[PDB]
Formats: C-alpha cells, sequence, structure tokens
RNA sequence: GACCUUAAAGGUCACCA
RNA sequence: GGCGGCACAUCUGUUACAAGAUAACGCAGGUGUCCAAAGAUGAACUCAAUGAGGACAGAAACCUCAUGUAGAAUAUAAGGGUAUAAGUUCAUUUGAUUAUUGAUUCCAGUACAAUCAAUAACUCUGAAAUGAUGGCCUAACGAUCCCUAAGAUUUUUAAUUAGAAAGAAUUUAAAACAUAUUAGAUUUAUCUGAUGUGUGAGAAUUUCUAGUUAAUCCUUUAAUAAUAAGGCUUGGGGUGUCAGAAAAGUUACCACAGGGAUAACUGGCUUGUGGCAGCCAAGCGCUCAUAGCGACGUUGCUUUUUGAUCCUUCGAUGUCGGCUCUUCCUAUCCAUUUCAAGCAGAAUUGAAAAAAGGUAUGAUUGUUCACCAUUUAAUAGGGAACGUGAGCUGGGU
RNA sequence: GGGAACGGGCUUGAUUGGAACGGCGGGGAAAGAAGACCCUGUUGAGCUUGACUCUAAUUUAUCAUGUGAAAU
RNA sequence: AAUCCGACUGUUUAAUAAAAACAUAGCAUUCUGAUAAAUCUAAAAGGUUCAUUACAGAAUGUGAUUUCUGCCCAGUGCUCUGAAUGUCAAGGUAAUGAAAUUUACUUAAGCGCGGGUUAACGGCGGGAGUAUAUGACUCUCUUAAGGUAGCCAAAUGCCUC
RNA sequence: AUAAACAUACUUUGAAUCGGCCAAGUCUGGUAAGCAGGACUGGCGAUGCGGGAUGAACCGAACGUCGAGAUAAAGUGCCAAA
RNA sequence: GAUUCACGCAGUGUUAACGUGCAAAUUACUUGUCAUAUUUGAGUAUAGGGGCGAAAGACUCAUCGAACUAUCUAGUAGCUGGUUCCACCUGAAUAUUCCCUUAGGAAGGUCAAAGUAUUAAUAGUAUUGAUUGGUAAAGAUAAUGAUUAGGUGU
RNA sequence: UGGAAGUAUAAAUCGAAAAGGUGAUAGUAUUCAUCAAAGUCUAAAUAUUACAGGAAAACUGAUAGCAAAGAAGUACUGUGAA
RNA sequence: UAAUGGCGAAUGAAAAAGAAAAAGACCAAGUUGAUA
C-alpha cells in the first residue's frame, strides 16, 4: 500500500499553518512582583481582528 | 485389543521359560539435554522464525500398540509389537 | 493501496471501523477506541 | 447435469471465452 | 482449464487375446480394520434344506427318524480352499518368543513390505507320528535426520595368597621440593635465603595351574571417580501427494519465457441432433389400404442447427449484425408447359419438365431469429473463410 | 485432385504476345507487433486476508541503589 | 410533453471514458484538557496541525431542502467506571544433590468469565387448514431479529418480449 | 533334422531416446469420426527407386559408379515403351 | 459562488480532416466555458514502499499498479532461436522402476567405440517324447444364472 | 565461527582474588602438565591490475588490440546523475 | 581431512613436520629519598 493522508499530515510540507498575517501570540503578560503583589493598569489601545 | 497381564515366555536372560507382566509402551518425557534438543534450540535462536519443518498434513488414526513384556524373576524386559488397533484394552 | 477502507465493486468498508488505540499509524482510520457508536439518546 | 440433505422434495454450483 | 472425481498407496472378478507382461476419467465392487481368541494343538461331531412323526404348539419355539457333495459356515469385497475338516462343541495352552543363515514375489534383480526353507535354544498340545516363528489364501500400509524405549553381565583383566617353569635387566654433566637444621624479619590463612638426606637414580620380569578380592558393552582425546552426554543393535512416534516440502486468495491495471503438446472462429472426418426423402401397409378418408395421409417397423441423403475430436494456425488468418454488390444450388414461392383429385364453375391440393427472369415497404429489438400492419403475380429456402471491416458502421459482444 | 484435411510452384486438364498508363479493393490465409484471450512454467509483480514465518509502532512485568520514616 | 441519475456553482483518467464518478454545503459518529490526540524521524534540549486550546485539534460515513430513519448485541469488532484466584513469560523464593541439573510455590498484561454498543462490520424465516376465487381468521415448525414505513419487471425481475 | 569360426562369450567407457504415427481375415468405449485406448507383427519416422495420374505409411523392392541381358508390382487405342 | 456576449481557455460531437501527419495527440466547424472553489508569471517547499492526488492508480521531464541512472550482472531459465570442412564404416528410441513427476531427470533397454577369451561359450526353426493352460468353439433339468411353450401325475 | 551443553565480539544485569588461566562434552573433587591475561614498541622474510620509469612476449594487427594508433573520455545527447 | 549443515544443497580449519627470515626491548607497580 501507500502512506495515508493522515500519515503525510505529521510532515508539515504542505500542512503547514498558514500563518503570516497572524498578529501574534495572545497570552497574559510575564509574570513579576508587580503582579503577584499588586496591580498593573493596561489601556485598551484598539481591538483587531486576527487572521 | 484385549491382552492379558502375566504372560509365560521365553526369557532371554535366564535361558528359560518364566512367567512375565506385560504392560504397555508410552513414550518417555522429552529431555532438554540431548543433543538433538541442544541443536533445535540454538538453531531456533534469533531472527529467522521457524528454521525446521513442521508437520502439519497427519493422515493416520490409529498407533502400532507396544508391549512392555517384563521377567518377573529378572526383570528383563522385551518389546513386542502388536498392528494397528482403534481400541486397546489390558484385560484380566 | 491509498486507505484501508479502499473498497472493491461497490463502495464499502468491509471491515469494523471501531479499532483499538494501539493500531499503528498507517491502519488506524475511523473510530479510534470508540466505548459506543450509532445515534445518541 | 454435478454435490448435499430430507421422507419424490428441496438447497448450492452450471465459470473464462 | 475450472467445478466434479481419484483411475495418486492399494485387493478381487472382467475387458484380456488358454505362458509372462498388459490401456482408457472401461465395467461390478473393496482397504486404512477386526481378533486372549476369531492364534496353537488334541478329541468328538456334521452342515443348509426336505419329508414323516410328537400336549398346549399354529407357517415359525423344543424332541426323534430318514434323505442330505456342502446347495451351510469359515470377521470382511470378490474369487479360490475346506466334510472322521480349514465348519460346530469341548479341553489344555501362549510359538502372536530369542538368536543365525539361504532363497522367492514387486524388482533397477535397490529399499520397505510380503512369501518360504533350514539351524541353535526354551516351550505348548498330543499316547504318538507330527503340528506350532499369528489369523485358510490373495489388500489391511511407511525412508534420511530428530525424539523415545529395550539389550549388550555366558566373558576378559588387574591385585594378593599356594605350587611349578623359563628370566641381565645398558653404562657417567640433574632439577621438583616431602621435608629436618640454621641465618634473618613478622604477626598474619605469616613469610623469606642457605646449609642437609633420601626421593630417583639405572653399570627384577613375565607365564602357568588352584584360590580369594575387585572390576567388566565402547567414548568424552593428561589420569580416575557418581551425574550427564554421545556411540552399537532392535522396536515405536510419519509423512494418505502413501520412495516421504512445512504453505491461502485475487488481478477486468497486470507482466515475461513459451504452446497450435491446449480451449474460444473458419476449414477437414462423423451426423447423434437439426433438415429433407424414400420401402411395407394397421388403419383414417360416409363404402374405399395407397384422391390425400399413412401407425408398428425399416432404408437413406445433406451440411443450411448444435454437438463430438483437436489435424492446420498462439514471432496474430481482424471475432456478430446491418448497409452495398456479384455469382452459384434446387429440396420452386410467382410466371410458362403438362398429369392427377373425393377437379361441375371459381378457389384449391398432390406431382413432372424447368433455375433464363422476379421475389417488396414499415412499427419494436444491436440482434440472426420472432411478432404485428400493409402491398404484391410472389413477397421461397440456402452456399460462397457461418461471402463481403487497407468496402462502410461500431448498435452488441 | 492429393497434401499438414483452403496451392503461385506438385499431378491432370483449361489456356497464355513482349512492355505497361489511369483506376480498383477479390486475392497475395498483404503490412504493422516473439497473441493482450486460453493453457503450460515448480517465472513474476500490484492488492487482500487469523495463508505460513517474521517486523516497526502500541502495550505489560522485572533490572538498572536519592533521603527519612511507618504497615504488612 | 415526460421518465432516470446527480441537489446546485465546481473537479476529473496530459494521449480512446467528462460522466450517474470526485468535491460540496447540510446531517451524524469517535477520541483528546494540551506533559494530550493524530503523526514524521535511526536518534535527538528533534518536527507538523499548534502564532493553536473543546464555537478547538485529529479520524470517519452520508451527500442540498422536505418527510423519515424500523427490528436485531447471537457471530466478529470496539469498550467497561468491572470480577477474581480458570489459564498465562522472563524473573523471585525454597528443597534434594558433590554440583550442573531437577522439582515445588508465587508473579503482569492478554485471553476466558459478566455488561454496554449497530448514523460499528453486518442480518432481518418456513408449512398447512379456512368466508364461484382470494384468505381477514386459525394451527404448527424456530430464529439474535424474522425485511418495518415505503418503492418496483426500476441503471436493481431469471422466468420475461 | 537344419543352420552356425569375420561362430561364440563377452568386459569397460559412453552418445542419442523414451511427444510418436499407419496398416490389419484384431479388441474395448462411443451413433460415429482422418475419434480415444490396447494384444501380435510389418512399416513410416530415419527411405530414396519402379507402379497406383497426384499421396509418410498401399504393391514390388531397399541404393558405391557404370554396360549388357533376363525380370517384379503392373500394363499393351493416343498422351505412353509394349 | 445569478443569466449571457467578447479577449482567452477547454475538448461535447462530426466517432469530420490527418493518420510513413503541420503535430510521437495537431487542424476545421459545432459545443461548453470565459473573476472569487477565477486565470496566470517568478520565487519557494514536498522525492521513490517516497511525494502529491476535489480520487482517474491519476501525476512525479514523451518513462509510473512503484521514475531515471549506475553497480551486484555475462542475474537464473526444465523454455524459443542459432551452432561453421570432405570421404568412409557401424547405426537407434517411445518398454520397465522412482521423482512436487506429466514440455524435465536418474536406474534400465536399444546403439557406437575401445579391449579381450580357444570357447561346460549357438539358435525368434522344424521333428519325436512327456507336459502346462481354459481362449475360439460347445452346453443349456451337466452345476450357477436368463428365457418360450407342450405333454403326464397329485 | 569448522569449534559441536558456546570459538570470538558487543550490549543489559551481575562482578573476583592471601592470585590465577588453559588441557574444546556440561558438572564436583583429587592429582598431573603448561603458561602467568586484562599497558606499549619492534627490523627481515610477505602483498600490489593506483601511479611513474624500464625490459620482455608461440598476445592483437585498424569491425582486431584499451572506449581512444589523428585536437579520445574528443564530437554528440540529456535539467541532471550520467 | 576433524568438524559444521532442513546432517540436504553445501561450508570447513589447526598442532605436529619441511623451508624463507630471524631480534629483542620498554612503561605501570615495587625501591632511593637534605628527594628534582
Amino acid at each position: 500500500g501507500r502512506r495515508t493522508l493522515s500519515q503525510r499530515k505529521g510532515r508539515g510540507s504542505i500542512f503547514k499553518s498558514r500563518s503570516h498575517h497572524k498578529l501574534g501570540v495572545a497570552q497574559h503578560r510575564a509574570i513579576d512582583f508587580f503582579e503577584r503583589h499588586s496591580t498593573v493598569r493596561g489601556l485598551v489601545k484598539s481591538i483587531e481582528h486576527d487572521p | 485389543v484385549v491382552v492379558p497381564k502375566t504372560r509365560k515366555t521365553y526369557c532371554p536372560r535366564c535361558d528359560k521359560h518364566t512367567p512375565h507382566k506385560v504392560s504397555q509402551y508410552k513414550k518417555g518425557k522429552d529431555s532438554l539435554h540431548v543433543q538433538g534438543k541442544r541443536r533445535y534450540d540454538r538453531k531456533q535462536q534469533g531472527f529467522g522464525g521457524q528454521t525446521k519443518p513442521v508437520f502439519k498434513k497427519k493422515a493416520k488414526t490409529t498407533k502400532k500398540v507396544v508391549l512392555k513384556i517384563e521377567c518377573t524373576k529378572c526383570k528383563y524386559k522385551l518389546q513386542k509389537c502388536l498392528k494397528r488397533c482403534k481400541h486397546f484394552e489390558l484385560g484380566n | 493501496v491509498d486507505h484501508p477502507h479502499g473498497g472493491g465493486n461497490h463502495q464499502h468498508v468491509g471491515h469494523p471501523t471501531t479499532l483499538k488505540r494501539s493500531s499503528p499509524p498507517g491502519q488506524k482510520a475511523g473510530k479510534v477506541a470508540a466505548r459506543r457508536t450509532g445515534l445518541i439518546r
């Protein structure tokens, strides 16, 4: 037999993520003293659409 | 088929006719230290799978009957083979 | 050649589509370690 | 027609051209 | 070819041809068993059937006499054999045993298997001669390697007692240390030198008779021991494809070496089957076997159906039908000429000469074939590589 | 006619004047291709499956000696 | 004017098949809390979905809409949040023996035992009476269930033109 | 009785071959076959020559190169010798 | 992801042309399609039990039900084809046994060549003598069977 | 591996010594024989179809002998290996 | 050849003995420590 489509998916040649116009990694900020024992205030500059 | 024990037949060691006890011969326990078994175990070791033929086309349904006629007074054992029989029994 | 489901003179599977979790990659096609099948009630 | 089964009757086969 | 079967190991009768051999997927059947008795022996008896008798009892229960060449029985398929038995009954028994030779049947004069003839033991039965190495005979079965059992003590040696008989033994350079005895060191399983003698030394051994003890089938290669293992001889575990690999399918996506040793198409032999034609005459035909038919039988022709065979073609003969076109056969549908009728006329029916001329249009189907609707004087049947694909078409396959 | 059972050559006949042009598709069992159908090879390959023998991945047990404790 | 197939737009055997085949939206099922699921690699602070996080990722069947998806868990799969003392390896422990060896006891998964599951693979019966015919009705055999709603000489029906 | 000394008995080494086919005062299966399979012998294969017009097998007869004669199967109206 | 025309593109039909072609797949007309699941250039990524595939076993340089190229390799072939001068002499085979054997092998028969032995070591023949066998024929109240009738007796 | 109850190497586990290894049939014991592993070096006798320089030949003599007797790994083909 | 081997096909050494040539030296450990 051949190699099925699920096998060819794990090599990542044409199945790589199409992430060129993505905004970036979306996550909390890195933990520090000011988040452990205080509060840091942030300003929501804009709301954007992540592809 | 049916053959009694306690036969009176010739015993070569005593050179005389003595009473003899008759039983049936059963194949003994296969040993793990005979040369043929040691050779076979060595060959089967390693890759290659089954290295010796395996019989799978049996056709016979019966076996020849071998009696073990044993001298009572001298322990001298004979081996008499009978014809193939479906049913065998050691009678009186 | 392409798939385990690749059938013959009638489009059909042929063997059960529920498979063990331990199936090698290549034959693990369909429902995997399925505790149940059919429409749920 | 061939194989099988029952107490004549069924059942399966009868393909490549 | 497949499916079916086993003609693959194997027995009987027959084909089979009066020595031996001997074919077909020829005919009628059979084996992969069964038997402590259904082996061995001794003795007694005679079977199947029939007739005639005897309470219940009769067609069939048990008893008696007579006839009784086997017409019964002998484990089984068939064929052979068997009557003071090879059959039935009674009694004893285990030779259905160990060892060694020589032959005969398949035979390549190989193996297995089988069939015999003797010899050396120990036995069985019988008064005895004899008989007994499985079954009354012809089938009832199996290599190398591997596994697993039984056997190899009869005899041969060594040592020590007692007796007896022959026996010189080869000839100079030496280390292993068993150690004693000292000179050092040590505490630990304590070692390290040197002095010293024998050892180990050489200018008895064998045979044999009677004992006693011990060992005793061969080998594990320096020597022994108990275990283990391997040898030698003989059996069992099996190969049924039976002189014996360890083995599921599908390819219409297929590939290669080949094949007319072999199928699907023509052709060739045959003509069962298909088609056509005769001979006799039981009868039908209101009377009348033959106007027209002709049963029960029987003799042919044809190759236009399908079979049967495998001779040609597998480094290829383009495989259905239709369309187009030519020719040929007559077992003639029409037209022409005649004879017959249960031919008054008309329409018809049977037959002869005759193949020069004609024999159509459409619905459905790829169809050949078929079935309908018309028309016509008639809308006959066939061959030519099942005419005709560098003539077409590509509907079917 | 016989022959390998469908001859251009052979046998017996029929018949024949040398060279050929334009057409033609009856024949040369015309050409193209060591038949692709079928069968035989102790020749293969793709694919399938509790065909035989194996194998990666998956899985389970033991070993591979961190400290200080308690229960069986 | 109708019948069949496919819902549609789309794709397809470059060089004999463009289609009823593939895709499709819709419907449904399975697994996974991310140190996971799937999966490439001989190995790897290696790689892909994943610049991701269940409205997600991965594996499948059917093929728009409407109406509806019947019964069967016996067989083979898959699974269980399940049972221990049926069967099960290397090991571990113990005994005899001069020792090899041998013997006994104890060990996990797996299978067996029991349950679940068919929008998992799949399956879904006979015979005889009975109201000029038919047979609502009845008897009888025995399946895990006996083909239900529908549809039909159909691109599916041999007989069959 | 007849024949047999280039008679007889061999020994060693080795080639090719085991696809066969035909005839008949023969047989079996089949309706039958230029069908399938056998017993005995002779042939074709391996084989030309004369005759049957032609033909693997039929009849006569088997072959170094030639001359002359008697022949065999079979023929004698012409092809064609008689 | 409506209907159409055009620039373009494809390949439904003629099963047209051509079929030693313009062309190792093209030409003419007809047909379809002709912007969002569209068409297209360059760069870049994926590689042979691999890739890529709106799935045809399709495509992967005219090569794909496993590319191209070189080495193992002059792979093996019980199968097909071919196998080279003259004269002379002798001259066959299709039985039997065994084989995973049936298109092939070994034992054996037939045949050739070498080399021997004075040689109880001749016969595909007939005759005389003693045998063997169960074929053709024959028989059918002669045994086992098959079969048509006619007398006599109870 | 010829090495056969394990000849050699490696991996997992285990792991010595008041030494010990070997005498190829596994095992224990007692003798006998013979060596003293787990570090290193070491000329000579031996091989050679790379390549360079020479000499020979019962070798080939332009379809032969190397593929190449001339600007031969050249002309030419392929994207490329070739 | 011993041996190995579906013990099949096949694989397969070495001591002795005869020659060419010949050649033996070092670390580690131990000892010496006004230590080098």
